[PDB]
């Protein structure tokens, strides 16, 4: 019933937009990417991504279930959070970690 | 045994907007007492005698903060805090530094809004931070292929309570204290008043410059230090 | 050779030892000539100081596949003693019985979900019990058990045959007053407050309600009166404070009832055991047998002690 | 033939109170003798001697005395009270015997006469002196074995 | 320990208490003649009654000398023997003050009404604020009415009602899909749904409401009814009952306050209470740590589960290193499809490079491996190959459109150029790197980077919780190794395995002796070990 | 496994699960499925699920 | 808009409890930091639904998130606090504990004064800003000294507070700018209301029970 991501706390803006994005350095941000592939990750830290090209579903650990993220979004994964990233296409990716305070 | 220093600027007439009843509170009291501490912790101690750098790097003791710790982080943090003050000398420092900052920040001026926010960043007690990254990894596959240039940046970081970059080897360049007792008295809570003002009217843009000046100084004689070690390996 | 590799356990190492032994020469064929000096490689697993450690290694064919053309390069993987990652990112890609398999969630894709859907599909097994988890407090400070009741156990006896919020209370002015608990304890009043309105009848009062509207102002239509508001219709109605309530409990929760009794002369209720559930014409009863003891016996067990069938009860000594 | 594994029978004793022991069979023959006396003995058999330490074959494994402690129930009896070529080998049936008896869960393809067990045997000895145990029958075929 | 003692641990901890038993004619017989002997006169005088009672005339007759109807007799069995407690008298403390405030969370979830409104609504919210006397309260008591405008209130009731209007069919129809049988505290259905019947968003906590007792349940609580679909909890527990018996009772009403409300569908009872009327405070010493929830059919992971109710997280064995050193991680996922790709387009391309037949007829830009070729079902694992032994073969298939022929031909001629020049020269040539194999440390490159922006930051974080006095691993994930007991385990420490006293060991499993035979056949000779070297060490010496 | 009355609440010997009897008392053995569970059901296997 | 929301007055007057405490003291507290932090929490709240239907009680533990707060803790879990020392500070103060309150300090904590020592000395030691307080635990049934870094209530694990004292510097600065033992011993001796504790106790009993059952003899 509710969107997976409430439970599980990833907090994302949809559509960000350019102002928004003016404000906190989003350029300059460090780049990542990928064509088709899965990665495990368990966040010792808070990520705040920026992805733009990349689209990428997260299935939280043991889930039948997936989210998926398109487009301009921000999303940031919570600390301790373990889950399995796939993505099957072209992939872009801004990060930021921010720790305790921003 | 350490040095309560007599303050370096006259301090007391020094400067209307800081009260010199205010620099009394936080110079007279607070030092006093942490330098008392400070040595009456010290008395009978194999680390007496160490650099202040030292005595804090030491009882920081890394995961388990030490019981001096604290003490000395903040004598240090008040006086490095000191060195940043000026005598009515601020604004749009140039040098290496205006070269860094459009790197970086991009403008004088987006740094300042920048460290404008820091405000709002600490909620209680603490030291906000500019530094450099002169940083030793510690672990693993520390080194880094394809080293590069601009592996430099021009930091800035919030520390809670008693918190100094050194702790994690970030070289500290300026630095402010937003625990209240140093603002309370002039503008009561008016955080946001005090900073911008700190900002544009006292701060030694020069010092800043100098510090600077020697923290390239020091990432150099680290990169010497590690030719010396690649050398003594091909030896 | 690449520029980034990562530290991995596997230790390889090259042995090049002496073909025959110092100071005995063996006869060297004309048509072969003799081989000095060998070389040979080695594979074995990193140890730790503490704990011994062998190579366990798997060297199976692998191939890449395009229009037939065969890549023969085997993989040799080692299988970590440890069962499992510490940590998700330092997982081992694959973790299941079988690659092909798509039935485990993991396994099936992200991007196409078909094999997990194939799992959803599947039902869920019937080997559970059904029931509601009695948990075992006389077990709580020990190793914890469970006891699993339903239906099987637990039947129902008996077939036999102006409400709502009031409103929420506001903050008070006077804070040092116990007023702020809204009613106070007979036995447990003492500690908080010596009862000086103990004598005054209806202890301090009786109930006494007033409704505050958003502007500010009480309005009760009786003052010493008790009315209430209900709320939908908005119109004021009395609570039945006495209740009218005559009521007597032929049969009382908790109590343990024998076979071959009765309640009245109908419906006997032919099942022993304790009631548990007390409702206006039922009442649900979960089972037990009664078993006799005599003086001079043993029983083993202590009070909440969960016997399985076969173990003993009691032991009865009698003379032959 | 009689199965190896570990068996307890109750000697009614000549006087007052019953002395308890346990056994080991096995492939090889050898029989392990344990027994708890009124005042708590815990003593070997296997010597033509009166006693001989459990403890002792205990700490002959290499167990501390506090490691002893942390492991058995019915501390406080022991506190108070302060070969391997063949015995040692239990067959496959042997072992499997011996973790039904004496609930253990070793795994089957070790088949060895670990020293856990030896303490386990104990434990129950006593158990026994106290109420709570079952005294072998061995003319059962559970206890029997064909060739 | 005396008698005193044991009992006192048996109610505090076992459960303990001393129930009713309500016995046969002969059963009371069994009990009381037992005490006596065997085939002896029986000389007891509670004895002598039960013989006597043994036959149903003297029942009568006795009990017609009681003057009792047959009726009564049967309801003295079913009596409580014991001390019986006083009743207990009710106290108020002070008047009650209270207004009817919206519910906070009138929102539905998903029912958009307009905004304005809503907000007209929210206002009350703020009022509460305020502070009050009650001991002025009576002077300023207006008897008089019609001068009170629940404004605010009024139009949440306008709201709710359409609300009710919209779902009350959907409502009903999904109960029966979750909920097959009712039970207290799941709704009301049915022959018992009469209209009128308030609904959940109507109650929030706080509020004091009135209501009669429906049920009574030794093991979960007594239920209340407060003129809702559901029904109200308050918690009640086993031994406490003895006493508690005497004051609740099923037809009583009484006045409740709620502390919770919360999901039907996950939490059993929806909505929790706590007698204010009686005051039964002194007598509840067991209680519920955590609510009651439904395991649900569907429900898969046990972590989502987790979140939804509220409850601490499933524990995993506690991990000894410490992650604040460890190595960082340089390795990449798209790699893998590379190094299968690099190959796999040099591959295609050498067939035709190679082989003047297989150029001829052949074009670089478009190939076809195999017209119906599919990778996902060329995955496999084949075990007949026994040239060198038996053992598995994975297929992978190269989609022919993925491979980067073209770019890879003319890449090739510019090396095959190079290799002609080689050729020239009489070395044999060698490439140290090709493009694919630069991406390969490209795409790798980034990597580098995720960990050290990570590990950084997580040195930062160490230290920021450890000066704020916060939680450095997940409260709960991680729990003492020791706690869980009674493992098997490998090492000799628990004694569990063996340790060798008098003992061959014959049964090495030929761990190092079966490898010490392949190396035999290596090496038959057992020579001394002239060099040794790792392949790093080697390549090393290669290059310098 | 209850007894409402006629059991000696003390254990007889110090260790043991053995307690006597003083009169003659009736033992009621309550029936439900006993089930065994692990540190990580314990968890989520709570009272009156 | 808001809820949770709402500033209000201290129970007792602004400038009530003069000699020990500036008028001036107080009034900044409640007129600036207290109004702000209040003002704050409407705003974040405005913008999600879900958690403006909460318990305060409910706010302060979703939000903490099991140690990861949330965006919104702070605001919350800073007027919850201070609404909670305005009931803790009285026009007056308590020689001792009356009543129940005694019995108990007694028996969890040595002697009162064996308490304050404790008391006392707990207080000197937090650096920072802070608060500190006496509390009752659920499971283990005792009294007890805690203290918290910055917002941190003793809400978030399940313990029930009796009473709190602000160690932020701007409670206790205007007057005693750098005495902080000044303002911590004056309280403790002058001004605290033993009286609004023994109430909140009493509604803690219905929560946790502390007393022996009556065990019927058979």
């Amino acid at each position: 019933e509710k969107p997976l991501e409430e439970l599980y706390n990833v907090r994302v803006e949809r559509n960000v937009t350019k102002d928004r994005l003016m404000e906190l350095g989003v350029p300059r941000w460090s780049m990542w990417k990928t064509g088709k592939c899965k990665l495990p990750w368990d966040w010792h830290v808070d990520q705040l991504v920026y992805i733009e090209e990349g689209e990428v579903r997260v299935v939280p650990e043991g889930s039948q279930r997936f989210m998926q993220f398109v487009a301009g979004d921000l999303v940031r994964y919570p600390k301790w959070f373990e889950a399995d990233l796939y993505f099957n296409d072209f992939y872009q990716e801004r990060y930021s970690f921010r720790a305790y305070g921003d | 045994k350490f040095e309560l220093m007599p303050p370096p600027y006259p301090m007391n007439a020094l400067e209307p907007h800081m009260s010199h009843t205010t620099f009394e509170y936080h110079w007279g009291k607070h030092h006093r007492a942490y330098v008392d501490n400070l040595n009456k912790q010290i008395d009978g101690t194999e680390l007496d005698g160490m650099t202040l750098e030292d005595i804090i790097l030491i009882t920081y003791n890394r995961g388990d903060l030490l019981p001096p710790f604290n003490n000395a982080a903040q004598a240090w943090n008040h006086q490095f805090f000191w060195e940043s003050m000026k005598p009515s000398g601020g604004g749009k420092p140039s040098g290496e530094l205006l070269q860094l900052i459009n790197r970086d920040f991009g403008s004088f001026e987006a740094f300042v809004k920048e460290f404008k926010a820091a405000a709002a960043t600490q909620f209680g007690s603490g030291w906000a931070w500019l530094a450099y990254k002169a940083n030793r990894l510690n672990v693993g596959n520390t080194s880094n292929p394809h080293p590069t240039d601009e592996d430099k940046k021009l930091v800035v970081v919030k520390t809670p309570n008693a918190v100094n970059p050194l702790v994690w080897d970030y070289s500290p360049l300026l630095t402010i204290d937003v625990w209240e007792h140093a603002y309370y008295l002039d503008f009561r809570n008016r955080r946001p008043d005090y900073i911008s003002i700190f900002m544009e009217k006292l701060v030694s843009w020069e010092a800043v410059s100098s510090r600077l000046e020697v923290a390239k100084a020091k990432a150099a004689e680290r990169e010497e230090e590690e030719e010396r070690k690649k050398r003594e390996k091909e030896e | 050779p690449d520029p980034l590799q990562e530290r991995d356990n596997v230790q390889l190492r090259i042995v090049n030892y002496i073909l025959y032994g110092n100071g005995k020469p063996i006869r060297g064929i004309s048509d072969t000539s003799i081989q000095l000096v060998r070389t040979c490689l080695v594979l074995n697993w990193n140890q730790d100081k503490k704990s011994s450690s062998c190579e366990e290694a798997r060297a199976s064919f692998v191939e890449i596949r395009t229009n037939g053309l065969i890549r023969h390069f085997l993989r040799i993987n080692l299988v970590k003693s440890p069962i499992s990652y510490i940590g998700k990112r330092n997982d081992p890609s694959g973790s299941g019985l079988l690659s092909d398999n798509g039935s485990d969630c993991t396994n099936i894709n992200p991007f196409s979900s078909i094999y997990s859907y194939s799992k959803a599909k599947i039902q869920q097994s019937i080997n559970q019990p059904q029931g509601t988890i009695h948990t075992l407090l006389n077990r709580n400070k020990e190793c914890q058990s469970l006891i699993i009741l339903s239906a099987a156990n637990c039947s129902r006896m008996g077939p036999f045959k102006s409400l709502g919020p009031l409103g929420t209370s506001l903050p008070i002015e006077n804070f040092y007053s116990s007023y702020h608990l809204i009613t106070h304890n007979q036995i447990l009043v003492t500690n908080y407050l010596q009862l000086d309105n103990l004598k005054q009848t209806f202890q301090v009062i009786k109930f006494k309600y007033y409704l505050m509207d958003e502007n500010g102002k009480i309005f009760n239509p009786d003052p010493c009166r008790n009315i209430i508001l209900n709320p939908f219709n908005l119109n004021w109605y009395f609570l039945h404070h006495n209740y009218c309530e005559e009521t007597s409990k032929i049969i009382s929760l908790g109590q343990f009832i024998c076979e071959n009794v009765c309640i009245a002369k109908n419906g006997p209720p032919l099942k022993s055991g304790q009631v548990i559930l007390v409702q206006v014409d039922s009442i649900v009863i979960r089972s037990a047998k009664p078993y006799l003891a005599t003086p001079g016996a043993t029983v083993h067990g202590h009070y909440g002690e969960t016997l399985y069938e076969g173990d003993t009860l009691v032991t009865f000594i009698y003379e032959k | 033939l009689q199965s190896p594994g570990i068996y307890y029978r109750s000697e009614l004793d000549h006087n007052g109170i019953s002395v308890y022991t346990g056994t080991i069979i096995s492939d090889w023959g050898g029989r392990s003798e344990l027994e708890i006396d009124r005042k708590a003995r815990i003593w070997a058999r296997v010597s033509r001697k009166q006693k001989i330490s459990i403890l002792v074959l205990s700490s002959a494994m290499g167990l501390n005395l506090r490691e002893i402690l942390e492991n058995v129930c019915y501390p406080e009896i022991f506190l108070s009270f302060l070969f391997f070529q063949q015995r040692c080998e239990l067959g496959r049936i042997g072992r499997r015997n011996m973790n039904r008896r004496l609930n253990l869960d070793i795994p089957q393809n070790n088949t060895f006469l670990l020293p856990r067990d030896i303490l386990a045997a104990a434990d129950h000895l006593i158990g026994l002196k106290f109420g709570m145990g079952a005294l072998d029958d061995m003319n059962h075929l559970k206890n029997k074995r064909i060739r | 320990e005396s008698e005193e003692e044991a009992r006192r641990k048996n109610w505090v901890d076992r459960g303990w208490a001393p129930w009713e038993e309500i016995l046969s004619p002969e059963a009371n017989f069994a009990r009381k003649s037992l005490n006596e002997g065997e085939e002896v006169a029986l000389q007891s005088p509670e004895a002598i009654e039960a013989f006597k009672m043994l036959s149903p005339n003297y029942r009568k007759k006795k009990i017609s000398d009681m003057g009792i109807t047959e009726d009564e007799y049967y309801a003295k069995q079913f009596e409580i023997k014991g001390e019986i407690p006083e009743p207990l008298s009710t106290m108020w403390a002070g008047p009650l003050v209270v207004r009817h405030v919206p519910p906070r969370d009138w929102p539905p979830r998903g029912w958009e009404v307009d905004k304005k409104e809503l907000e007209f609504i929210r206002e009350t919210h703020k009022l509460q604020s305020v502070r009050v006397d009650y001991d002025k309260v009576e002077e300023m008591v207006k008897m008089e009415t019609d001068d009170m405008g629940l404004d605010r209130y009024k139009m949440f009731l306008k709201q709710y009602n359409e609300w009710v209007a919209a779902n009350k069919d959907r409502l009903e129809k999904e109960s029966y899909k979750y909920d097959q049988d009712y039970y207290p505290g799941r709704r009301k259905r049915g022959k018992d749904y009469q209209d009128g019947m308030y609904e959940l968003p109507f109650y929030y906590p706080g509020q004091i409401c009135a209501g009669k007792v429906t049920a009574i349940h030794l093991y979960q609580g007594a239920f209340v009814d407060i003129g809702g679909v559901h029904d109200g909890w308050v918690p009640i527990k086993r031994n406490d009952w003895y006493w508690i018996r005497h004051h609740i009772k099923v037809g009583m009403h009484v006045i409740v306050e709620i502390l919770a409300k919360r999901d039907p569908y996950r939490f059993r009872f929806p909505i929790e209470m706590r007698f204010i009327d009686p005051n039964i405070d002194h007598l509840i010493f067991n209680r519920f740590d955590f609510a009651p929830i439904f395991h649900r059919d569907e429900d898969t992971n046990l972590d989502e589960l987790r979140r939804d109710c509220g409850r601490q997280p499933l524990p995993r064995k506690d991990p000894g290193v410490k992650v604040e050193e460890e190595p960082l991680l340089s390795n990449h996922p798209y790699v893998d499809k590379l190094w299968q790709i690099h190959n796999a387009e040099q591959m295609i391309l050498d067939d035709m490079e190679a082989n003047p037949v297989k150029y001829k007829g052949k074009n670089l830009t478009e190939l076809t491996d195999d017209e119906d070729f599919d990778e996902e079902n060329r995955i496999e694992y084949s075990k007949a190959y026994y040239k060198k032994a038996l053992l598995p073969k994975m297929i992978t298939k190269v989609s022919v459109k993925e491979l980067d022929l073209e770019a890879a031909f003319a890449e090739r001629q510019h090396h095959n150029k190079l290799r002609m020049e080689a050729q020239e020269r009489g070395e044999v040539y060698k490439i140290p790197k090709l493009r694919r194999n630069i991406e390969m440390d490209e795409y790798d490159f980034i990597h580098w980077r995720r960990s050290l922006e990570e590990r950084e930051a997580m040195l930062r974080d160490i230290s920021c919780r450890r000066a704020l006095g916060l939680p450095l691993e997940e409260p709960g994930r991680y729990v003492d190794p020791s706690a869980f007991g009674k493992d098997q385990y490998d090492p000799d420490s628990p004694l569990y395995r063996y340790d060798y006293w008098g003992e061959p060991k014959n049964s090495e499993k030929s761990k190092q002796e079966r490898m010490t035979d392949v190396h035999n056949k290596s090496i038959v000779g057992k020579g001394t070990v002239w060099y040794e070297m790792a392949y790093e060490d080697a390549v090393k010496e290669r290059m310098q | 496994m209850h007894w409402s009355t006629d059991v000696y609440h003390a254990p007889e010997f110090t260790y043991g699960n053995v307690h006597l009897l003083p009169k003659t008392s009736h033992l009621w053995i309550l029936l439900g499925r006993p089930c065994r569970s692990s540190l990580v059901y314990l968890s989520i296997h709570k009272d009156q699920d | 808009v808001f809820a949770y929301y709402g500033l209000k007055t201290p129970p007792y007057k602004l400038d009530a409890l003069e000699p020990y405490m500036s008028q001036k003291m107080l009034e900044v507290h409640w007129g600036e930091h207290h109004r702000s932090y209040v003002e704050a929490l409407n705003k974040q709240l405005e913008k999600n639904d879900i958690l403006y239907g909460c318990t305060m009680e409910e706010l302060i533990k979703v939000t903490y998130n099991n140690g990861n707060p949330l965006p919104e803790f702070s605001d919350a879990a800073q007027v919850w606090n201070h609404d909670f020392f305005w009931e803790s500070m009285q026009p007056g103060g308590g020689d001792m504990p009356k009543l129940g309150l005694l019995q108990q300090i007694e028996k969890d904590f040595g002697s009162f004064t064996n308490f304050r020592e404790k008391f006392t000395e707990a207080a000197l030691a937090l650096f920072g800003s802070g608060w500190i307080w006496l509390v009752l635990k659920r499971e283990e049934k005792r009294l007890a000294i805690v203290k918290t870094s910055n917002a941190v209530n003793p809400l978030v694990w399940n313990d029930i507070p009796l009473i709190g004292l602000d160690l932020w510097e701007h409670a206790y600065y205007l007057d005693y700018k750098n005495d902080k033992a000044k303002y911590v011993n004056v309280f403790m001796n002058h001004l605290v209301s033993w009286d609004a504790a023994l109430g909140r106790m009493a509604r803690a009993q219905a929560f946790v029970n502390l007393g022996e059952p009556k065990i019927p003899v058979a």
